[PDB]
RNA sequence: AUUGUGGAAGGCAGCGCGCGCCUCCGGCGUGCUUCGGCAUCUGCGCGCUCCGGACGCUGGCCUGUGGGCUCCCCAUUCGA
């Protein structure tokens, strides 16, 4: 994993359905290349090894306590977002000025709050489960895990997810309609535009 | 075009000596990576079996075998004889290949998976072209159907190159059977 | 005399023909018969005072074989070439390639008219060659060359009347491709997705 | 119609600076790793070989009137197989230059 | 209910490799892994399933056919014609077609899909007053 | 892509043009030849070249907000 290399101003990455090591490991080294990335649907996260290894092994993780001073750590958190940000800063060097940086570009949420809920968000085909996992094999959601751990927040996010889909839903009908209005408006503009048409036949898909 | 391993008929004998001017000629159909490796072989065998070493020995021909009819698939029959963790065994095993340097080299791959028996701990005692009727292996008789129809179960979605990776895409694959 | 080289090369350094074809060719055997049975013997071709002396010997510096040649044109450049400037205060306009001058710059025009680039010198080094030609065989420049950009601030008419002359030649020829005026009166740019190392030129 | 200000052509395309030549032990400044945006392979590299490099970053006072400033380079060789190239430059950049973009030129041109 | 199936005259699409754009058919199946193809232009040969995208196309052959047989076969089902005049065939000579456009070539496919779109939207505007 | 160390030598090596004619992408004389060819005749004069280690051209700038720095403080990546 070299880096993606684009120029953009900021990165928006759907997390749903993805691998949660492997989103992980590109998005550190996005990180680390000076990329600003916001991770939305942190709850969806998959899990491979199915709920029960996942619940044992961040049960092994709560164990780990200073003995002599608890509250010096480690910290233990139990939302999905701060999940994803540990496993990334795992991967990331962040004693370091230039490490503490990178971490300092990344956001996660949890659902998809404003305003990331009218911008476009992307995928990485290299950390999807439908690519990287085969199916019948144990799976979880980092959303599920989390509830088991302590996190009390996940019909909260539920709620507000449905009615986010629900709004979007709408919308999708406008952009639909307002597609079937300009196909009527190219063929009406066709008898104007001969030549034009012509230059663009073998072009067009 | 290439194969990881060639067939070679190597030719050899003892010395010609006093008593024997005209000692016996031995031939051996032996697999290696190329025509070094497969002397070496040769002489390991004539040494073992013959009592014919190297140093007192003549090598006379090396010729590699190559398939007749690479275009046709056939069914390939292999009896070796390998050295386990804790001793040694006999086993027959069937391919299907265009060529039987495709089946050797799906013999030695299978051997290091289901039994982590490495290259040097085999050794191929027959090889021989199995018509149809006669295989013994379901996993080469399932395909012995002339109205062969199955779907593609598990595909591999990538690029036709790496010129068109992309790290982020607007949607995810649609794939469906 | 002899009108044609007697041995062409197969490559750089190597004749076609070896000394005994040569020999044969070079008419020696002829010439020994004309001069008594010998080739001809011939002979090698037969201040003020200083005003101050060094303390130190002055050193020269050896002698050096190696001459240089002149600039290669590039293939893609022909005469009537669409080039874009990569460089310079007219980065990314298209201009019409005229001739290589004797200093192996490139001669350019705009049309002055269409995009406002003068008849100038590009170095081959920052310049694209495309695939579009332009006609230019009614554009007469036998009077440019190198001193012609010599410096030696208003512009003198001369220079002026002398860029409308070529120019006006070359106008007819660009008309006459469709839409090659536009063409040429836009720059080129790189928008989004645009990979320098696919595009074909 | 977008009414921008700014460059009105681009013959250029950004670089990323990843680094330094380096092993798992041991720094080589001399020597930088860019990644040029819409360059995956190895091969697609070739283009790029001896382009001119710039790096502009700003400084706090005023040189010749600006405070941008600008170290060149160009590229060398291609790094790994998936189109990372190794670049230098009159000087070895600064560390700060991590993660910055640098401008690839398209000159000097061979075609 | 699945619409493609692997089987002995399926027409199949080289998805990776140098043979990437190329059509071939599948004349006889190897193992659940590779397959046994053949194509006008190439010497049979085999290939692993995951370069190969199934098609839509099948023509009506026997196992391993002659080349002469395997020809006819494609022509008379016109495997060519049906594939590039297909949407999925097209995107592959479009893509092509792209790629080879010069400089000239692109600034006029600007000029008329800048005029389209101009058009475009002023015959949307009149289908937004009139049928609000 | 990196690089020009040397500053006495026009040396060594391989060729070209003249010193004989022709219709000039070639042709014309001996010896040998595998019949394609050949260091068999291939000397001198003047030149050329992948030939005893880089030369050439152009611009910028020259008391400036310029250039240089081994000095000082500090930051960052690597090392410690
Ligand atoms: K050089
Ligand atoms: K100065
Ligand atoms: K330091
Ligand atoms: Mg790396
Ligand atoms: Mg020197």
């Amino acid at each position: 994993v070299s880096g993606s290399g684009i120029s953009a101003r900021r990165i928006v990455v759907d997390a749903r359905h993805h691998m949660l090591g492997r989103l992980s490991s590109i998005l550190a080294k996005e990180l680390l290349n000076g990329q600003r990335v916001v991770v939305v649907r942190c709850e969806e996260i998959c899990l491979s090894g199915g709920l029960v290894r996942q619940k044992m092994k961040y049960l092994r993780f709560l164990r780990k306590r200073m003995n002599t001073k608890p509250s010096h750590g480690p910290i233990h958190f139990r939302a999905p977002s701060k999940i994803l940000w540990r496993t990334i800063r795992g991967m990331i060097p962040h004693k370091t000025k230039r490490g503490a940086a990178a971490l300092a570009r990344l956001k996660v949420y949890e659902g998809v709050p404003p305003p990331y809920d009218k911008i476009k968000r992307m995928v990485i085909p290299d950390a999807l489960k439908v690519l990287r996992l085969q199916s019948g094999h144990k799976y979880c959601l980092l959303g599920k895990l989390s509830s088991e751990v302590g996190w009390n927040h996940y019909d909260t996010i539920k709620e507000l997810e449905n009615k986010r889909k629900e709004r979007a839903q709408v919308a999708y009908e406008r952009r639909k309609q307002l597609a079937k209005l300009r196909v009527k408006a190219e063929k009406a503009a066709e008898e104007k535009l001969g030549p034009q048409l012509a230059v663009i036949e073998p072009i067009k898909y | 075009v290439t194969y990881k391993f060639h067939q070679y008929q190597v030719v050899g004998r003892a010395l010609p000596s006093e008593n024997d001017e005209h000692p016996k000629i031995y031939r051996m159909k032996l697999w290696a990576t190329n025509e070094v490796r497969a002397k070496s072989k040769f002489w390991y065998f004539l040494r073992k079996l013959k009592k014919v070493k190297k140093s007192n020995g003549q090598m006379l021909a090396i010729n590699e075998i190559f398939e007749k009819y690479p275009t046709t698939i056939k069914n390939y029959g292999i009896w070796l004889r390998y050295q386990s963790r804790t001793g040694y065994h006999n086993m027959y095993k069937e391919y299907r290949d265009t060529t039987l340097n495709g089946a050797v080299e799906q013999m030695y791959t299978e051997m290091a998976s289901r039994h982590r028996v490495r290259h040097h701990c085999i050794q191929i005692i027959k090889t021989a072209t199995i018509p149809a009727k006669l295989c013994k292996r379901e996993s080469t008789k399932q395909f012995h159907d002339s109205k062969i129809k199955f779907p593609l179960v598990f595909k591999k979605v990538r690029p036709p190159s790496r010129k068109l990776k992309t790290t982020y895409k607007a949607t995810k694959p649609n794939l469906f059977m | 005399a002899k009108k044609t080289i007697r041995n062409p090369e197969l490559i750089r350094g190597v004749g076609k023909f070896s000394r005994s074809k040569m020999y044969h060719k070079k008419g020696l055997w002829a010439i020994k018969k004309k001069n008594g049975g010998k080739l001809p013997l011939h002979e090698k071709k037969p201040v003020k005072p200083p005003k101050f002396y060094p303390a130190d010997d002055v050193k020269k510096p050896l002698v050096n074989k190696h001459k240089p040649k002149p600039t290669k044109l590039r293939a893609s450049i022909t005469p009537g070439t669409v080039l874009i400037i990569l460089a310079g205060r007219f980065k990314g306009k298209r201009v019409v390639f005229l001739k290589q001058l004797t200093s192996g710059l490139l001669l350019v025009t705009g049309p002055f008219k269409l995009n406002g680039v003068p008849l100038r010198r590009v170095n081959q080094a920052y310049v694209i060659g495309t695939s579009t030609k332009v006609d230019v065989s009614g554009v007469n420049v036998e009077k440019i060359d190198d001193k012609y950009f010599a410096k030696q601030n208003v512009l003198p008419q001369e220079k002026k009347d002398e860029q409308k002359t070529v120019d006006s030649a070359l106008l007819k020829a660009i008309e006459g491709i469709p839409e090659l005026k536009a063409y040429l009166s836009a720059r080129f740019s790189l928008k989004s997705g645009m990979k320098p190392h696919e595009l074909v030129f | 119609v977008k009414g921008r200000q700014g460059e009105r052509i681009r013959l250029y395309v950004r670089g990323t600076v990843l680094g330094y030549k380096r092993s798992k032990s041991n720094q080589y400044p001399n020597t930088s790793l860019i990644q040029i945006e819409g360059v995956n392979t190895k091969e697609e590299v070739d283009w790029y070989l001896g382009k001119r490099l710039g790096y502009i970053y700003k400084a706090k006072t005023k040189k010749n009137n600006s405070h941008y400033r600008c170290i060149w380079g160009k590229v060398c060789r291609p790094h790994g197989n998936s189109g990372v190239v190794r670049a230098k430059f009159k000087s070895n950049l600064p560390p700060k230059s991590m993660g910055a973009k640098v401008r690839v030129f398209m000159y000097p041109s061979n075609i | 209910p699945f619409k493609r199936f692997v089987e002995i005259g399926r027409v199949a699409l080289i998805n990776y490799g140098k043979d990437y754009g190329r059509l071939v058919v599948i004349v006889d199946v190897i193992d659940q892994n590779r397959a046994l193809v053949d194509a006008p232009d190439m010497v049979r040969s085999q290939m692993n399933f995951k370069r190969l995208s199934l098609t839509d196309i099948k023509i009506d052959i026997k196992r391993i056919p002659k080349k002469k047989t395997l020809v006819e076969a494609m022509e008379a089902a016109d495997v060519k014609t049906k594939w590039e005049n297909s949407s999925w065939g097209r995107k592959l000579i479009v893509q092509k077609r792209r790629a080879a456009l010069n400089d000239f070539d692109r600034f006029k496919l600007m000029l008329a899909k800048i005029k389209r779109a101009g058009v475009v939207r002023q015959e949307l505007a009149k289908l937004k007053k009139i049928a609000a």
